[PDB]
RNA sequence: GCUGACUGGGGCCUGUAGAGCACUGAUAGGGCUAGGGGGCCCACCAGCCUACCAAACCCUGUCAAACUCCGAAGGGUCCCA
RNA sequence: UCGCCUCCUAAAAGGUAACGGAGGCGCCCAAAGGUCCCCUCAGGCGGGACGGAAAUCCGCCGGAGAGCGCAAGGGUAGAAG
RNA sequence: UCCCCCGUGCCCAUAGCGGCGUGGAACCACCCGUUCCCAUUCCGAACACGGAAGUGAAACGCGCCAGCGCCGAUGGUACUGGGCGGGCGACCGCCUGGGAGAGUAGGUCGGUGCGGGGG
């Protein structure tokens, strides 16, 4: 998968999802991006299995740059046991996306293979998404 | 390029958009204005001014002063424009960011990989009236290694930059393929 | 200046098979010395201890130098 | 920067603030938390013999001498890079039992 | 403790106490030390055992 | 009465200015310290010390050194918070000379070897800094007294700047050089 | 026997929200570049190339309850009402 | 698991729970104490006899990242080192 | 009163770092020495003493520059006392006060008391 190679901690509370982004809102390095439309805790599993869907798509060809990082910690407890007995074991890991988030984005492909590609991978995702292409995103002089 | 403006006194900036303008600024060494542009009619400009180029805007005063965006914030989430900072030229040398045009199909390509322009502009420092269009790049020759950067361009007349400048501009990278799952 | 321990000081003699030499102010009389009998700073030196006993006079430049190989 | 500045071991009011100049020897009698030079007496900026411990332990009792005038007669030492050694210039009066 | 082990110290002069602790092994075997009595004050100080 | 000295403020002193030199008395390329750590050959102190390259490195540059000691954690070098494994010497002015140029023309030598003093060596400041394979053989023998193949690493800064005036004070001051 | 809750005005005490990487760690790509597969190899004296691995470091993007260069709203307390 | 210490959770005073998250203590030091006087680190880059990539040296550059008996935090070179 | 320098404090980077000026008449420093008080884990390097040939090189003082550092608006957000609502939920919106952090324009190579020597 996808995961931090080093930690100080190995769990971590869950924290909430209220607010917009924080950052990472303007397509920064590709021509096109998928942007997010609603909170989530975007799984390791959900980013392989949209970036392997554009890899895929557009078979030998461009350069897809994943911008969200699943480093925070999903814990759940052993099947069928009760509360308590200290806190669970580490399930996998997330991203924390908010709304506005560019989650994912292509590079030296044609219009029409960066749609149909960011739109296949919208769909490996558990949130609505919107995609889009360098504009206002010339955030300088 | 040109793009109207009107004052603004002090009144809650969320109307002006609940309504349908775009508040903002101007401002530089000398003066610094609350004002304000049609939302759907500076867009429009916008999209091909950017900050490449100059907005010339206007105002009551039939005064048309040129300046150019020094920073549009956005909204986050609904990603549209909320508020633009407008630099008002003068005859002083000014820092700004000149387009770079690369032309050419890089050997790189044909072979095998894609053109990341790692930079499409760079801070240069010029002079309001002398101010260029696009600094031409020669990407032909590039292969899949790395690649030519900020120490490398045709730096036009009066035109020197504000960057290392090694700071990479450009790089070909190569393309990606099938063969995946590494940890087996 | 330190009291104690320190050496002595003292002038004495820096013999030499060659000449003589630096001027007392170390603390040895008697020594094998050899300033350089050489140097050695660029030339003057290398005196490469592998001179072939007595050279020449034996083997030199004869047997016939490169001759008429042009023909 | 050799620091030290010790001074800051001040409290109590009043202090003979010294200088080990290679010509002269200063001395100033400084107060404190109101920023203000008291009294004073310089080496041979004020003119008196030619000899280094000897000027000092003199262009001491000067200042001693001014000191008293003005009722000041307790104080504290000092000399930042002081040494307490040499030029230690002692003197009569200046309630110091330094 | 085990090896530091606690004593007192006797006024040498007559009685009296303070106790401390040593440390038989570390550096150490027989405690000599200036403390002020009670009983007069003003000696030196033995270790002892109590 | 000084062997070098003369060499120093009656030669060089000029050769350097007019050749580089002007104007003061004092921007001359000299020298001001002379110091030399050793470190204990191929194997360190032990608590059983050493002590000898003390005494006898101590008089074969006329006084006495110091004793520094290792510090942090060692692990695999047998060390520890350190205590001892230095004794090295300092020094200038007098001894600096006396040392090396009643050494530097006449013990340096005799070593069965080679070229001269590696060139690329200086820095900045000019302050170089050789070290013989310690190899405490010759000058000043006087055998007996012989334990260990213990010799030295010698530390040379002078004033001056670059290379050039540093190497200059040196090389026309008695420093066989270059391979 | 006016000191109460609450409130107005002062003075500070603080590190949450937010934000931000200067610290501690986590981070994707790129540049540059110790090494190490290894590559043309004139063979020890370096060497040259590398759509692999890859330090440290810089650039672009970010992440944190046990990170903070920074930092609200508020809250606490004392004084006068 | 049961007493004690550090950090978080704790919502910027204090306090605050759960079989919440992560580590320590049940000693030690006669010098690791008192006072007086001196001294300033770690690393980075050079140059260096054996010298790993930190032995000890020399030269710059370096406000603290070193050090402070042991956990963690706070503190600290204008010293507590 | 007014400039220069020597000691001293306050403010604690717009008060520094680094380049480039320059200064010795005086003070200061470097130096000349180290018999003497006094010293170094070893060195008069540092402390320290006695000096006075030479010097401003070093160090320091005083100017110059914006490149690093630092300072840093105005606007607009975020967040939030208090009040009132929406969504199954994750969350979100309006009213009224307060209101960042970053970013941008731009600012800075100090300011300033007391006592001394000197024009
Ligand atoms: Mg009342
Ligand atoms: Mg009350
Ligand atoms: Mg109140
Ligand atoms: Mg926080
Ligand atoms: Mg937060
Ligand atoms: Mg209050
Ligand atoms: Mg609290
Ligand atoms: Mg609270
Ligand atoms: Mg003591």
């Amino acid at each position: 998968m996808l995961m931090p190679r080093r930690m100080k901690y190995r769990k971590q509370q869950r924290g909430r999802l209220k607010g917009a982004t924080k950052g990472g809102d303007y397509v920064a390095f590709g021509d096109y991006g998928l942007v997010a439309l609603e909170p989530a805790w975007i799984t390791a599993q959900q980013i392989e299995a949209a970036r392997v869907a554009m890899v895929r798509h557009f078979r030998r060809g461009g350069k897809i740059f994943i911008r969200i990082f699943p480093d925070k910690p999903y814990t759940k407890k052993p099947l069928e046991v009760r509360m308590g007995k200290g806190k669970g074991n580490v399930e996998g890991y997330v991203a924390v996306v908010k709304p506005g988030r560019v989650m994912f984005e292509v590079a030296g492909v044609t219009e029409e293979q960066a749609m149909e590609a960011l739109r296949i991978a919208g769909h490996k995702l558990p949130i609505k998404t919107k995609i889009v292409r360098r504009d206002a995103y010339d955030e300088a002089q | 390029y040109r793009l109207k403006a009107y004052y603004r006194e002090g009144e809650k900036p969320s109307a002006l958009r609940r309504a349908g303008k775009l508040p903002g600024v101007m401002y530089n060494r000398h003066l610094n204005r609350k004002v304000y542009v049609d939302l759907v009619e500076f867009d429009k400009v916008f999209r091909q001014a950017s900050i490449h180029h100059v907005i010339v805007l206007e105002l009551p005063d039939g005064q048309s002063l040129p300046t150019l965006v020094r920073q549009v914030n956005l909204d986050k989430r609904r990603r549209r424009p909320e508020h633009v900072d407008f630099f008002v030229l003068s005859d002083e040398p000014v820092e700004m960011y000149v387009p770079l045009r690369f032309v050419g199909t890089p050997a790189g390509v044909r072979a095998g990989g894609v053109l990341q322009e790692i930079h499409r502009d760079i801070l240069v420092k010029v002079s309001p009236r002398n101010i260029p269009e696009f600094i031409e790049v020669d990407v032909s020759g590039l292969e899949i290694g790395d690649s030519l950067h900020a120490s490398d361009l045709k730096l036009p007349p009066g035109v020197e930059l504000a960057v290392s400048p090694e700071e990479t501009i450009a790089a070909v990278v190569p393309p990606e393929d099938v063969e995946k799952l590494a940890e087996e | 200046m330190k009291e104690g321990i320190h050496p002595k000081l003292v002038p004495a003699r820096i013999i030499c098979g060659c000449g003589n030499v630096i001027e007392t102010y170390s603390t040895k009389p008697e020594i094998y010395v050899e300033v350089c009998s050489k140097c050695h700073p660029f030339y003057t030196g290398q005196q490469r201890f592998v001179d072939t006993e007595g050279r020449v006079e034996r083997f030199q430049r004869r047997y016939g130098d490169s001759y008429r190989k042009g023909r | 920067k050799f620091r030290v500045r010790n001074r800051i071991k001040r409290t109590g009011r009043l202090r003979l603030s010294v200088f080990r100049s290679l010509k002269h020897i200063y001395a100033q009698i400084i107060d404190d938390e109101k920023g203000v030079t008291l009294v004073s007496a310089s080496s041979l900026a004020l003119k008196l013999k030619g000899n280094k411990t000897e000027v000092a332990r003199q262009v001491g009792r000067a200042l001693a001498e001014k000191a008293l005038a003005l009722g000041i007669k307790q104080v504290a030492f000092d000399r930042g890079p002081y040494k307490y050694h040499g030029r230690v210039k002692a003197l009569a009066e200046g309630a110091r039992e330094g | 403790v085990r090896i530091k082990l606690l004593l007192e110290c006797t006024e040498c002069k007559r009685r009296n106490y303070a106790t401390e602790k040593n440390k038989r092994n570390t550096p150490n075997k027989l405690e000599l030390r200036k403390y002020c009595p009670w009983c007069r004050k003003h000696t030196v100080h033995r270790e002892v055992k109590i | 009465d000084v062997a070098l000295k003369r060499k120093y403020y009656e030669e060089v002193r000029p050769e350097l200015i007019r050749r580089f030199g002007y104007q003061n008395v004092w921007e001359v390329p000299r020298l001001e310290k002379v110091v030399i750590n050793q470190g204990l050959g191929e194997a360190k102190e032990d608590a059983r010390i050493l002590e000898k390259a003390a005494q006898e490195l101590a008089l074969i540059t006329g006084q006495k050194p110091a004793v520094t000691r290792a510090k942090k954690s060692i692990s695999n070098f047998k060390l520890r918070k350190g205590m001892p494994i230095g004794l090295r010497v300092t020094l200038r002015r007098d001894r600096m000379w006396i040392f090396l140029e009643k050494l530097l023309n006449v013990a340096l030598p005799r070593i069965r070897d080679f070229r001269g003093l590696n060139p690329n060596s200086f820095d900045g400041r000019g302050n170089y800094n050789l070290g013989l394979r310690e190899q405490l053989i010759f000058p000043e023998i006087t055998y007996d007294m012989v334990d260990a193949l213990r010799g030295m690493d010698i530390a040379v800064v002078t004033t001056a700047e670059t290379d050039e005036e540093a190497r200059a004070l040196l090389e026309l001051l008695g420093f066989p050089f270059r391979k």
